[PDB]
């Protein structure tokens, strides 16, 4: 929904390279056990910087989380997904056929 | 139909890296219950005995919303959104959560206790991988609560990996310090252990690892 | 697999049977029960003794009732369909011993009086537990003091 | 009419059972084990009796 | 197969056998002689796990102060038959469900039966009390087996040295009440086992 | 009577609907159940305001058996807790100051 | 209309999200004056 009118999505925000990048390294197998406090201190502190925590926030907690339903919403699409990507991308059956 | 796969992929790892997300910003939007916690207490409040609410929202929370994902999604990937972002913002958690007020002596026991009971439950998800968080942080936000010098000199020689040890051990050096600077009243204090901290800074704590700046 | 009440649940389980379908819809029933005490444990650690005394109180509580529900419904219904209900039963007093030392991560033992006093509360109708709670204390007997 | 058979059904069943019981435990109440443990007759309440 | 040897006689005037073609029914009672004897060893293994019960503080220095029963020896060996006669009843009905259970009956007895020999003096270590204890945990075995496994039974109830005497009968025979009590709590548990 | 849906012929969301009913319907008449629990407080006096509370949750709890009855059922009967406060609290000494007459 | 008083939930109305997306409290930004002292606090 973004088309950010008028919402500070503070996760889409959080969708932000090299953050977002490295967090599809931390994405790759996941991560593999090199869950980088670097990486994750940097980019998920880093927009979060902004308060930081801190101290005396100016900050979330119903700032701007998704609700309830869209995470329900989410959850299910992605389970949706993970029900596709099995049976769906099974077939390539090489090359044309 | 690389292309296709390719990008199906491509909604698998963006819809599970917001549910990371969704799951970790909840973790660091929880974190300010202390944001405010109604002033932290100066050297003691005793008693100091509990709990803190929206950590014991946040324990909440999180024990359903794991419930739920284990219902529905499938086992691995939440294994590891869940691992991988709770125990990480479990401990920058406490990194940039050191950064909060004059502290307390019971009050040390009392943030000590809710962060070993946040680390009850975030090893309530998970304990019997490296739920090293506890261990990291208790020592090193308990290491905040430690008031002594040595201590400060002698740990983080051979612990903590504790990367924002600008602020940590400015911090730490804010909590001997947080002791020190009411420890009078006006003044509240004469910083003559703060002078012992001026040098310390130089010495205790800008003998920071060979690079010797802090 | 969706109505939280009785009346359907009793209902379309006789029903089930009367079509002569009862080993699926016992275990179909007992997997009712398992998401219904499943979902119960979803009201809310606050603190320890409290929270096993709960927790003991739901399951077992709940597993007595489904033993009256059995007898009830399974009228006739010979010893292999018992079984059935005796494999589902020390399912989920195994996954209590695990909901305990699930935090055990960190007691003290009106806990364990709580839970033994229930257990014997399985045996008004007759069903040891007790020594498997024994050999749980048996090999957990670090913070049980 | 149907409200009122509700509330009657909980406030005059219910919680007269509920701190009937417990009883045995003491609070601990009004919530999930009481939810749990009532539970009883005249739980039959919401299959037809508005609907 | 022998319905399609004997089918398969039919145009076939060959004779319709020389059963030595059966060999490979031999091959097949070899299978079957594989098959259930597979699983029947590791049951077996599984019982050999008996042995952790009852000989670690199982009548031990026992006072066994009348919980009836108290049979962790018997409790948990006839929970995991109850188990495996549990999930094997319904497709496998009158397999060795009743084959299997007999053979129970009888490696329970045998492995059970010479635990009481170390313990043949008959108060040990605390055991005054509890020989009528191991005279119940004793007496739960009749549940529903047959009659030579309750002959070893009353063998192995005759084991230790008292365990000679009548009075341990008929005394046996007055406590047969608190076995009663067992026989209702538990009851519903092993009642699958009748 | 709403939720007896063999559902759903809407089928918006695939049960769920009628959270945003009585969602809205406890937003609304929440601020208007606010003052009139507020104004209003002292028109809702230190007799059955324990029978209002008492029907009322009662009526908070026995919901569906929930299904999102939270801000009007934490918030509203906590502020009635605070109502019962202040009134048994001028109903304390201050007007047991006889005995300091 | 949107003075420093009325520019928030009157710009958020039922058809008054025939006013722009971004542009709800900007929505004399079709105007000279745009929403007078910071028009644009809303879509972050």
């Amino acid at each position: 929904g973004t088309s950010d009118r008028h919402l500070t999505r503070k996760i889409i925000t959080a969708w932000l390279q090299n953050g977002i990048l490295m967090d599809q390294e931390q994405k790759i197998l996941n991560g593999d056990e090199t869950l980088f406090h670097e990486e994750s201190i940097e980019l998920f502190k880093e927009i979060p910087h902004f308060y930081q925590a801190g101290k005396g926030l100016s900050k979330s907690d119903l700032f701007n989380n998704l609700t309830l339903d869209t995470i329900l919403q989410f959850s299910a699409s992605v389970l949706w997904i993970l029900n596709w990507l099995p049976g769906l991308k099974k077939a390539i059956n090489i090359d044309e056929v | 139909k690389f292309d296709e796969t390719i990008d199906g992929f491509k909604t698998l790892k963006f819809k599970l890296i917001t549910i990371l997300r969704f799951n970790i910003r909840a973790l660091c939007i929880y974190d300010i219950g202390s944001f405010f916690q109604n002033t932290k207490i100066w050297n003691m409040d005793v008693g100091s005995i509990e709990l803190d609410q929206n950590i014991a929202s946040l324990i909440s929370e999180l024990r359903r919303t794991e419930s739920k994902l284990k219902q529905q999604l499938p086992e691995k990937e939440k294994n590891s959104i869940f691992i991988g972002l709770d125990i990480v913002n479990n401990y920058a958690l406490i990194k940039g959560a050191k950064s909060i007020k004059v502290l307390n002596h019971n009050g040390i026991k009392k943030m000590l206790r809710n962060v070993n009971v946040l680390q009850h439950a975030y090893r309530n998800l998970s304990s019997e991988p490296s739920k090293i968080n506890m261990n990291v942080t208790m020592n090193f936000y308990s290491l905040c609560g430690s008031s002594e010098a040595e201590l400060f000199e002698y740990i983080k020689d051979n612990e903590l990996p504790h990367c924002s040890v600008e602020d940590l051990k400015t911090i730490l050096r804010l909590q001997f310090s947080e002791e020190m600077h009411r420890q009078l009243k006006r003044k509240e204090q004469s910083k003559e252990g703060a002078r012992t901290k001026i040098g310390k800074l130089k010495s205790k704590l800008n003998a920071v690892h060979t690079a010797n700046e802090k | 697999l969706s109505s939280n009440e009785i009346v359907h649940l009793k209902s379309g389980t006789e029903n089930m049977i009367k079509l002569g379908l009862p080993e699926q819809a016992l275990d179909l029933f007992l997997q009712n029960r398992s998401n219904f005490i499943q979902d119960l444990i979803l009201q809310i650690v606050d603190n320890p003794t409290n929270y096993l005394t709960q927790l003991a109180v739901i399951r077992f509580q709940t597993i007595k009732k489904t033993v009256e529900d059995f007898q009830d419904i399974f009228k006739e219904l010979g010893a292999k369909i018992s079984s059935i209900l005796v494999d589902w039963c020390s399912d989920e007093v195994d996954n209590h011993f695990k909901l305990i030392d699930k935090q055990l991560l960190n007691l003290s033992p009106g806990s364990i009086k709580s839970s033994r006093k229930q257990i014997d509360g399985l045996k008004a109708v007759g069903l040891d537990f007790v020594y498997k709670l024994d050999e749980f204390i048996k090999k957990n007997s670090d913070k049980i003091r | 009419v149907g409200q009122e058979f509700v509330a009657i059904y909980e406030n005059e069943l219910l919680p007269q059972w509920l701190e009937t019981r417990s009883k045995m435990k003491l609070t601990n109440f009004k919530f999930n084990s009481p939810i749990e443990i009532s539970m009883r007759d005249e739980s039959f309440l919401a299959k037809l009796n508005l609907g | 197969a022998f319905p399609n040897i004997l089918q398969y006689f039919d145009d076939a005037f060959e004779w319709n056998l020389a059963s030595k073609n059966l060999e490979l029914f031999s091959l097949l009672s070899k299978m079957e002689s594989s098959i259930f004897g597979n699983y029947l060893s590791d049951l077996k293994i599984n019982l050999r796990d008996t042995l952790e019960e009852k000989f670690h503080e199982i009548n031990w220095p026992m006072y066994t102060s009348n919980s009836f029963r108290v049979g962790d020896y018997i409790i948990e060996a006839l929970m995991i038959l109850i188990v495996v006669h549990s999930e094997c009843f319904r497709i496998g009905p009158q397999l060795i469900h009743k084959i299997l259970i007999e053979t129970q009956i009888f490696i329970a007895r045998y492995l059970f039966e010479a635990f009481k020999p170390y313990v043949g003096n008959l108060s040990n270590d605390g055991s005054l009390q509890i020989i009528v204890d191991l005279e119940f945990f004793q007496k739960v075995m009749g549940p529903l087996l047959e009659k030579d496994t309750e002959a070893t039974l009353r063998a192995c109830l005759q084991n230790c040295f008292q365990n000679d005497t009548n009075r341990l009968q008929k005394c046996i025979n007055e406590i047969n009440p608190i076995v009663s009590a067992n026989l209702k709590r538990t009851a519903i548990q092993f009642a699958a086992f009748s | 009577d709403i939720n007896l849906n063999k559902a759903t012929e809407f089928i918006l969301v695939d049960n769920n609907y009628n959270s945003t009913n009585e969602f809205w319907d406890g937003l609304m008449d929440r601020l208007s159940p606010y003052l009139s629990y507020f104004i209003d407080e002292k028109l809702k006096t230190e007799e059955d305001m324990i029978k209002l509370k008492d029907f009322l949750c009662i009526y908070v709890a026995i919901l569906e058996n929930f299904k999102l009855n939270i801000e009007p059922l934490y918030k509203i009967l906590v502020s009635i807790f605070e109502k019962f406060c202040s009134v048994s609290l001028r109903a304390f000494d201050d007007e047991f100051q006889i005995l300091l007459n | 209309t949107v003075q420093p008083e009325l520019l928030e939930s009157l710009t958020k109305e039922g058809h008054l999200a025939d006013i722009g997306r971004d542009i709800i409290q900007s929505y004399i930004s079709n105007r000279e004056d745009f929403n007078h002292d910071n028009f644009i606090n809303s879509v972050k």
